[PDB]
């Protein structure tokens, strides 16, 4: 399938061309909303932890895919294996704001914490990269604190980014990167 | 939205699970994907 | 009294995918507006397919220069995602996260040299069972095609989905050095004052393409 | 037998907002009557909007006296709830409890001096990016308005809702000394035997006003 | 009444959760709020 | 409040057969195709019935050679699955897994010798209460039948389902040496130059056959 | 499929319990079982 190339209009090609047929693919899995809903366990750095995302390992699935689309929106579903009582506090709310039991001060059970989390930014949308290590103080989905937090996971929800970014991986060396799969 | 195969209204009301997306007044990437010709700039033979 | 219940053992112990949802404890939140916001998308094989990428290469450069000897083979390597040139590309910069796949992938070609540089190339595609050629002559026996520079520059060839199982893996082992999917190999016919030119090859997802079974596992 | 059940971990552990309700264990209580009881209400931005308050000030007094020199600026400060003069007012005596907001707020003016005291004032409103003026001349370049004492005394000017994000915070930091919302600034034209008079400014919620995201955090 | 997003009749009967408000025979603050004119005591120009 | 519940003791503690199903935590998986795939089946008494097997024997060989003396009895043994000759066969290579059964089983006969080898056989079936014969003469008093080699070779005789209880076990004890189901016994009339021939007997499930109550218990 | 006597939709959605068998375009052992004659290659007497 020839064409003009310095025009970059999408100009694909497919099987049929020289022969063969083309199939009915079921990409359900490469569905952006689908493969971003599944918790990421980031290090709950002490107790006073901010519900940021660029804290997460930029190498995990929900992390990586995260770092590939500039803009985005979604909600939150957390997890907190921990000690004491998780007293979350909204966005913008004073660091200190997170302490009063009246605030959503969850009461421990066994063993972590599964709760829902609205996306509460004053901006109509958020991003992993603000051209404005150096990204905005309104870029936080609330903020938690208990009295010792051991497990921090963020199941992003109702996902939906916008615009794209670069996707690369494991620089091999033999034109074919070798790594033991699952064998009998 | 990922993995929500609950048969119920996930109990807790609508205006409760997630935060409601107020309106105003692949979206586009699918728009520039579903338009790539597999034609030929000459004329097939044989 | 009240409805009895079987506190069943083993049902409900937190799963990093658990179908159900958690409990909401704030509610009644009206967000800003997300109206017709620029360049959205919701599928990664949509942008993969929709916006190709060039390939890393020997040295690093994407392009390739016309051999001026019998050694014609301009390319050649393992037809799998492990493919170093691909391992960075957009389609490869993700198939990492999915154990298997099927479908077709594309190889777009381009020239950059002068108009006084008329040239000819080739694209062979051999399978598993034998080692790739080095002579378009021996290669003209695989499923191929011939083309030559012109007015229109680009050109995208779709490479076939052939494998016993309708699938196979994106990963690889030192057991698969015989690759379950082939060794695609590009060559070079003849040319004119067209030596040392740039024939950059990119890669998108063909229509036949598909990707499944999410696997996350340390990748930077 | 009986309906199995998954004693799911993590669902139900007491939440200071938990949507559901607790159990009642007395019931069948018929209370007194609450018929047309005086001055009820059910929204705090209803009384905020509905009944303004004056502003604390230098010294403490609410009013302000006509400068009789070139120094005209009768007011000037951070356009945010942190605003000391507001920090006590009714609208400010609550925005504490809500992390963000949007909308418009109002500034009502009044005179109190003799009829032999005809006077003129000004109201400038500059934004973030520059420091407020000190010369109605330089100020007449923001979104303003001019007025002069008359028969009717009061007058309420609504100040605009301008910010990148449709929102922004009520709190503040020594990072926001550049304020994300501006430095509203009131001045003083000229006057007559109208020096030392009282121009008290109050504050209500304009119609555009809105307030959200409940945050409780130690305040006396 | 605050945060009651239960989809059921909160199980326990009506005359049980709260105590029933017997009758006899913003109510007002909304009454003196929804009546503030943004007019002009002169006449707009320009 | 919320729906009360009786955390009932004893209901839900894992059962290697538990009727209910577990929880799924991946979902949305579209498999390959299983269209008209060769020789399927879904019942083991379908292939049992549908494809017989020969019987192990003294020595090991399946067949049997024509006695050339008064000793005619070509076979004889315990009419039960424990039957060594059967214990390996397809129907027996499974009744292991089912405590009881009922129904009918079949015994197919075949010749292999020359055409100059015309021969005659017999099939007696006695029950519990007496020991099997050794003289077709004494045997011709059970429920039997006589046949002789011809054009068509094979022949399958169905042996009757007789027992007090409509059932009885597949296993056995040194208490049941009197067997609750009989001692089927095959003999040999007369013949001609048909001594030392091969009369191989196989076994399938008759139509009356049935098998129930799954029991797994160490078997190699 | 063995021992599934649940009266409900086993809660979790269809496309969730098992993996959906995409089509294309005793099956047979019952076919060669249900066809075995109990007749006689001669003719019954008595």
């Amino acid at each position: 399938t020839t064409s003009a190339g310095e025009s970059a209009d999408p100009v694909t090609a497919t099987v049929e061309n020289y022969g063969g047929e083309t199939q009915v693919q079921r990409r359900q899995h490469t569905d952006v909303s689908f493969i971003l809903d599944r918790f990421v366990k980031v290090t709950p750095k002490d107790q006073i932890n901010v519900l940021d995302l660029m804290q997460t390992p930029a190498h995990t699935l929900v992390g990586a895919l995260l770092r590939t689309a500039t803009y985005y929106f979604a909600d939150l579903e957390v997890a907190v294996k921990h000690e004491g009582n998780l007293t979350w506090v909204p966005n913008g709310a004073p660091e200190a704001a997170l302490d009063n039991t009246t605030n959503p001060t969850a009461y421990h059970k066994a063993p972590l914490t599964r709760l829902a989390l609205p996306y509460t930014a004053p901006h109509r949308v958020l991003a992993t990269v603000y051209n404005g290590r150096a990204l905005p103080t309104s870029f936080n989905y609330g903020a938690i604190k208990a009295t010792r937090v051991t497990e921090l996971l963020y199941r992003m929800k109702r996902a939906e980014t916008y615009c794209p970014r670069p996707l690369l991986a494991i620089h091999p060396d033999q034109a074919r990167h070798k790594q033991k799969i699952v064998a009998p | 939205s990922g993995n929500t195969g609950s048969i119920i209204n996930n109990y807790y009301m609508q205006q409760y699970q997630n935060s409601m997306d107020t309106q105003l007044g692949n979206d586009w990437f699918s728009k520039l994907a579903s338009s790539a010709f597999s034609g030929l700039f000459g004329a097939l033979l044989a | 009294g009240i409805f009895p219940v079987a506190c069943s053992d083993g049902y409900g112990g937190l799963v990093t995918t658990d179908p159900k949802t958690a409990d909401p404890a704030y509610g009644k939140v009206f967000n800003p507006p997300r109206n017709m916001l620029p360049g959205r998308f919701t599928n990664f094989l949509d942008v993969a397919e929709a916006c190709p990428t060039f390939l890393h290469f020997e040295g690093d450069v994407p392009y390739v220069t016309t051999k001026t000897d019998s050694d014609r083979v301009l390319a050649q390597f393992d037809l799998s995602l492990a493919a170093k040139h691909m391992s960075n590309t957009f389609l490869a910069g993700l198939a990492q996260y999915y154990t298997q796949y099927s479908g077709t992938i594309n190889l777009h070609f381009m020239f950059t040299g002068p108009t006084d540089a008329k040239a000819r190339y080739m694209i062979a595609y051999a399978p598993p069972g034998m080692e790739p050629p080095k002579t378009p002559e021996a290669a003209a026996h695989c499923i191929h095609a011939e083309w030559d520079t012109g007015l229109n520059s680009k050109f995208t060839f779709s490479i076939p989905y052939l494998s016993a199982a309708d699938y196979a893996y994106t990963a690889s082992d030192t057991a698969e050095t015989t690759n379950v999917q082939g060794w695609v190999c590009l060559f070079q016919i003849t040319h004119g004052k067209a030596d040392g030119d740039a024939l950059v090859v990119l890669a998108s997802a063909g229509k036949d393409f598909e990707l499944r079974l999410p696997v996350d596992a340390r990748t930077q």
